[PDB]
C-alpha cells in the first residue's frame, strides 16, 4: 500500500524499463490511474502494476 | 512588418507523462502552425508578452546574452532577469530600473540598472555556447515559469528551416509574478542579430510519441 | 486460383469482420476513459479523495 507525495494506492512496484524525463513524476494510463512514478527522494523510476 | 512564415516549430511537453507508441491528444495554450513572425535584426524595439512567447534567436549569433522580464519595467513591480557569464547562469528576480539599450579585454557590466529589493535568485549551468539554433519558450501560469530549448545545426541562417523540434522542460520556476512586456539583452562589441517572437493561445494539438517515447510528429486542428 | 488473389494484397471485402473486433475494442476502450472522468468531483482516482 504505497503513498507517493500523498497519492496512496495499492499494487506491486518494480524497476522501470521505461526512460523517464527529466522533468517528471507520474506516468498515467488510459484508465487515468498511475502506472509509473519516480521516487520522491530517489532518482530511480518504478513501474506500478 | 516583415511577415516571416514560421512554419512548424514550437511544440512542447505539457508535463508529466511518459508514454510510448501512443497517439494521444492534449489541450494547452498553443502556438499556431504556419503563423507569421515579424523579423527582427542594431535594432531591438520593445515587445509585449501576450500570454506566451516563442523566442528563437538565430544561428551564427553570439550577441544575445540575457533577458529583462516584467510588467511595468519600473521599481514598483517585481522583475526578472537572467545573465550567462559564459560559465554559469545568474537568475535575478530582483527589482530593477529602465535602460533603453543596455549591452555587453572584452567589456561587460554596463547592463545593470539597479540591484535593490531582491526577491529570489537562482544559479545553474549555462545553456550552450550553421550553429545550434537557440530556441526558447516563455510562459507563466500561476507561478510556474518554465524553460525550453532544442538546439540544432542547419543552413539557412535567417529563415527558419522546416523539420521538427519538441521543446523540452529545463527549469521549472515557481515565482508568482505578472509578465506583460519585456526586453531581451544584447552585446554591442565594436550588429544586426536575428531573433523571433511567437505567441500561445488555446488551440488544439495532436501528439505522437515514438517507441522511445519522444515526440516525433504532431498536428493541430484549425489548419485544414 | 483467383480466390486467394482477390484476397491477396488488400480486398475491400474483409470489412465487416475486421471492424467487429474494432468497434468492440473502442467500446472496451471508451469504458476505460470513463475511469479518468470526473463528474464534478475534484478527482478521478479515489485515493485523492
Ligand atoms: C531526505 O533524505 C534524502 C535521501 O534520499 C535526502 O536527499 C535529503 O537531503 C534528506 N533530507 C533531510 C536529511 O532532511
Ligand atoms: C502571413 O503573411 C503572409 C504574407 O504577408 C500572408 O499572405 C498570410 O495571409 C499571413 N498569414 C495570416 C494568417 O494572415
Ligand atoms: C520591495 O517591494 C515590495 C513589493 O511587494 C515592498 O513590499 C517592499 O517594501 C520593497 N522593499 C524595499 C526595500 O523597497
Ligand atoms: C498580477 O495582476 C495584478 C497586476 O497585473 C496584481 O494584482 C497581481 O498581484 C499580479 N499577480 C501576482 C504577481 O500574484
Ligand atoms: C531509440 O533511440 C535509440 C538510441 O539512438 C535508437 O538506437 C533506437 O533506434 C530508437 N528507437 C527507434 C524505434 O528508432
Amino acid at each position: 500500500n504505497f503513498n507517493f507525495n500523498g497519492l496512496t494506492g495499492t499494487g506491486v512496484l518494480t524497476e522501470s524499463n521505461k526512460k523517464f524525463l527529466p522533468f517528471q513524476q507520474f506516468g498515467r494510463d488510459i484508465a487515468d490511474t498511475t502506472d509509473a512514478v519516480r521516487d520522491p527522494q530517489t532518482l530511480e523510476i518504478l513501474d506500478i502494476t | 512588418p516583415a511577415y516571416t512564415n514560421s512554419f512548424t516549430r514550437g511544440v512542447y511537453y505539457p508535463d508529466k507523462v511518459f508514454r510510448s507508441s501512443v497517439l494521444h491528444s492534449t489541450q494547452d495554450l498553443f502556438l499556431p502552425f504556419f503563423s507569421n513572425v515579424t523579423w527582427f535584426h542594431f535594432d531591438n524595439p520593445v515587445l509585449p508578452f501576450n500570454d506566451g512567447v516563442y523566442f528563437a534567436s538565430t544561428e551564427k549569433s553570439n550577441i544575445i546574452r540575457g533577458w529583462i522580464f516584467g510588467t511595468t519595467l519600473d521599481s514598483k513591480t517585481q522583475s526578472l532577469l537572467i545573465v550567462n557569464n559564459a560559465t554559469n547562469v545568474v537568475i535575478k528576480v530582483c527589482e530593477f530600473q529602465f535602460c533603453n539599450d543596455p549591452f555587453l579585454m572584452e567589456s561587460e557590466f554596463r547592463v545593470y540598472s539597479s540591484a535593490n529589493n531582491c526577491t529570489f535568485e537562482y544559479v545553474s549551468q549555462p545553456f550552450l555556447m550553421f550553429k545550434n539554433l537557440r530556441e526558447f519558450v516563455f510562459k507563466n501560469i500561476d507561478g510556474y515559469f518554465k524553460i525550453y530549448s532544442k538546439h540544432t545545426p542547419i543552413n539557412l541562417v535567417r529563415d527558419l528551416p522546416q523539420g521538427f523540434s519538441a521543446l523540452e522542460p529545463l527549469v521549472d520556476l515557481p515565482i508568482g509574478i505578472n509578465i506583460t512586456r519585456f526586453q531581451t539583452l544584447l552585446a554591442l562589441h565594436r550588429g544586426a542579430a536575428a531573433y523571433y517572437v511567437g505567441y500561445l493561445q488555446p488551440r488544439t494539438f495532436l501528439l505522437k510519441y515514438n517507441e522511445n517515447g519522444t515526440i516525433t510528429d504532431a498536428v493541430d486542428c484549425a489548419l485544414d | 486460383g483467383k480466390i486467394q488473389d482477390s484476397l491477396s494484397s488488400t480486398a475491400s471485402a474483409l470489412g465487416k469482420l475486421q471492424d467487429v473486433v474494432n468497434q468492440n475494442a473502442q467500446a472496451l476502450n471508451t469504458l476505460v476513459k470513463q475511469l479518468s472522468s470526473n463528474f464534478g468531483a475534484i478527482s478521478s482516482v479515489l485515493n485523492d479523495i
